[PDB]
């Protein structure tokens, strides 16, 4: 061992990812009249753990009748889920809210229900992401919606205001103008850029400033003039599978989900 | 250097569904073993379930008079729930088991005098007629008792049931309704006797148990 | 006989389905001047039964012209049917109502006309469906339309009020937002989740409760705010092939079939 | 000349151990046939006379003490005439035959923590002990339980008896009787539990059946 | 197993009747300087039990003179009572 490990017992691993495909199929009859020996055994030297458990008589389990298997994480992720929504009262401001893993913020500032449970399973993420946002309301109306990376000047989170941000300054950021009237609905893959290795949510105090952050989103309003009919938004996320995961986690207690 | 031998201190036994883990342990002790002794006792098929619910039984019986009108039904009747009973031996066999799948065949019986004129229509429906037509009852599997020809008729179902497999001490709903009606009514001479009788029969086919359970009792 | 049946007389089979094609072709003269045996038979031993009918002289009944087949269930049953419909009075309220095989349930809260008539021919039923609805009225009205699996928490069937349910515990369970504006009709395939093997119609009492619904679904609607306008629904289904069929039943009674 | 099709007058039915003979009779209605519905409701093995009738059971218990003297008999009991009861799901299968003839294997357990001591013997006498001396009991088949080693013996015997089998209704004398006594006494500590626990099983094997009948009821 | 019987442990058997003839014969010397094994061991699992008792240095006892033989049952039996 180049690396020096002295041992006289033999090293083992644990807890191999995904050992096993979720649906049920044949990838005979199980085991019976011949031993039921892995029944008793001691549950620490993961070797005597990663024995196959044994009980009783079996008989292979059958077929899964159908083949949409739900037990991937994409497929299961690939349904999107909520995420924020908020309204305005005026013509011609600006409304920002980041995205970040934060476990510890809690909404309505915060990642609700679904993900929220979802992102503590699991301690790194990486890649791309699908931002959808969905308009109601009163029609031909304008907006732009630019993508500001983490840490670069940005305008306060949770705030609906008019920003100080050169024009310029937020359309080079890459954008998308688009009418109320026409669609009112919008698909986009926000991209990777980060200077981070990966992102994170299970964090406390002063790295959840700055890991937690998946980065951020403005959206502007304008020719709302007329303060009647009620505009409001909603914004709903999934992920691609050029996205990856990395060592699970626990996952949340019951007084951590909250929903709204 | 010869070993002495070792104390198993560790061994696992196991029959039927159960268990056991035993430190104490130690080999087991026969004697003799399995035996044929030629000159036999009782030269029966021994039993087996093959032997016990494979086999038919009475279960209902009705008479048959003139008074019943057209389509009056004489029999309404349910497989399922008259089997399980106290009165058969075939109970022992269920009043153990949780769930249980199986085929049905059924046998009819009367004995028209052939003075005597009508006939008699057999149908078995799962669930229930409903609101289904009487007219169209010859759509189910089904023969019809004539008093001319046919004195006997055998129907043979598989199963059909809206769940993996019926359960007794909670039925959702009587899997096989029996139905018998008045198919062309019972007309008579004087003097003749103006009544006949009507039984039935059952059994099981390819039946399948599950979940032994003392919690019947 | 594994399965123990003793018998002398020959065992057969009765009511094969789809004996015969429905459109007429050739898949000669048919019969004549050699006998017409199969006159006179006894209806009982389905042997007898099985035999061919035959009377008189016939000729091979020619072809039919068109190649389009009414008779196959499947090419009947695309074309929809109606379904059930109804309208709102309010603002930001649901309306829910259950997809229900129950014939003993009678319209307006129930299978009305056809299909009432429709699912009684046979016991069983299985597989996916094609839920369409249709709108009416004012526009740029917004709604959502959640399908919700049998069994699961759910607010009252027939019923036109505001949910209690989070809408995570909504959205999540997949959902379409759309807009009255732009399109206003919508066709999108009922999945098939149960934990039956099956379901069926042809029920009564306690199993009626149960076995006799396919699922929920329920539609809320936003931004009708003013009063005028009427907004009303429909409702249609019609079935793909992947659902399959089993064994007849009898048909309802006269009295059985309602409309409206 | 082709014959019309001829009724069928005259023919005969059976399963199992019955049998019918009919003069209206036809032909059997079948629909469908035996399936295997490839997801499948429930895996254990499907219930059978192997599943159930084979498989253990808890019998008898009774504690054991300090107090007991030496032979002082701890347990007399008896292998059938326990298991015929009305507690056991297994019940239903002999209570509807007269005759039944089988092997027996038992189980036998207890607990002794280490610091106690002493010894049990476990011995399968058919008949009874009679006048046969206490001593020599370790002649019959049988397992001495000992606080230091085992804590569990396993005994097998075949079937041993004068009769052709077994009947339960009139049972001539107990086939098995299950004696045991207190081979060395128990000799505990200072606040040691005084006591231990003892517990029994036992289970059928190559169990045949004949005779049929209701008259149990 | 048809008869059903699930172990890991070893089954045995116990007590065969007539495991040796009565009279002494030849039916060497017997077991020395080699190994005395058999001496200590657990009277319980019935492999240990039919283990062959041993314990000193021994002799090949010999031989019986007289062929009449009276311990099968019948031989004995023989003379009523």
């Amino acid at each position: 061992d180049d690396s020096g490990g002295f041992s006289t017992t033999v090293s083992t691993e644990q807890n191999v990812p995904d050992p096993q495909v979720g649906i049920t199929t044949m990838r005979m009859d199980v085991s019976g009249v011949q031993a039921p020996v892995g029944a008793i055994t001691t549950i620490e030297d993961p070797v005597l753990a990663k024995k196959v458990p044994e009980t009783f008589p079996e008989l292979k389990p059958g077929e899964s009748r159908h083949t949409s298997d739900h037990m991937s994480i994409y497929k299961f992720m690939g349904r999107s889920h909520f995420l924020c929504t908020f309204t305005f009262n005026s013509n011609n401001k600006e409304y920002t809210f980041p995205i970040t893993l934060s476990s510890t913020s809690n909404p309505p500032h915060g990642l609700p229900s679904t993900l929220r449970w979802f992102f503590n399973l699991f301690q790194l993420y990486r890649g791309p992401l699908d931002l959808t946002i969905i308009i109601t309301g009163a029609t031909d109306v304008d907006g732009m919606a630019w993508f500001t990376p983490v840490g670069l000047a940005v305008d306060t989170p949770w705030v609906e205001k008019e920003s100080a941000l050169q024009i310029d300054y937020k359309t080079a950021l890459g954008a998308v103008r688009f009418n109320t009237r026409r669609t009112g609905n919008i698909q986009i893959r926000l991209p990777w850029y980060s200077y981070l290795y990966a992102v994170s949510g299970a964090l406390d105090g002063l790295g959840d400033k700055t890991d937690s952050t998946f980065g951020l989103v403005s959206i502007q309003i304008a020719n709302y003039n007329h303060s009647d009919e009620y505009l409001s938004f909603s914004c709903y996320l999934s992920v691609t599978e050029q996205s990856e995961f990395y060592f699970p986690r626990a996952p949340l207690n019951s007084n951590a989900m909250l929903s709204t | 250097e010869q070993m002495i031998q070792s104390v198993d201190r560790t061994a696992v036994t196991g029959a039927s569904y159960f268990t056991s883990v035993d430190q104490s342990s130690v080999h087991t002790a026969e004697v003799g073993s399995h035996q044929i002794e030629p000159l036999k006792t009782s030269v029966d098929k021994p039993g087996s379930k093959k032997t016990q619910g494979e086999k038919f039984f009475l279960i209902h019986s009705a008479r048959w008079l003139t008074t019943h009108a057209l389509f009056h039904e004489v029999a309404k009747l349910d497989v399922v729930k008259l089997l399980y009973n106290e009165q058969f031996a075939v109970q022992g066999l269920l009043r153990y088991h949780t769930y249980a799948r199986f085929g049905i065949e059924i046998q009819v019986q009367i004995n028209p005098t052939p003075f005597q004129q009508g006939g008699l229509i057999c149908a078995m429906v799962p669930g229930d007629q409903s609101y289904g037509s009487i007219a169209s009852l010859t759509v189910y599997p089904h023969g019809l008792l004539n008093c001319n020809i046919n004195n006997v008729v055998r129907i043979k179902v598989p199963f059909i049931y809206t769940r993996g497999a019926y359960h007794f001490k909670d039925p959702q709903y009587p899997v096989w309704e029996l139905t018998i009606r008045v198919w062309s009514e019972l007309n008579i001479g004087t003097g003749t006797s103006a009544y006949t009788s009507l039984n039935v029969l059952a059994r099981f086919t390819d039946l399948e148990l599950h979940g032994l359970t003392p919690l019947s009792t």
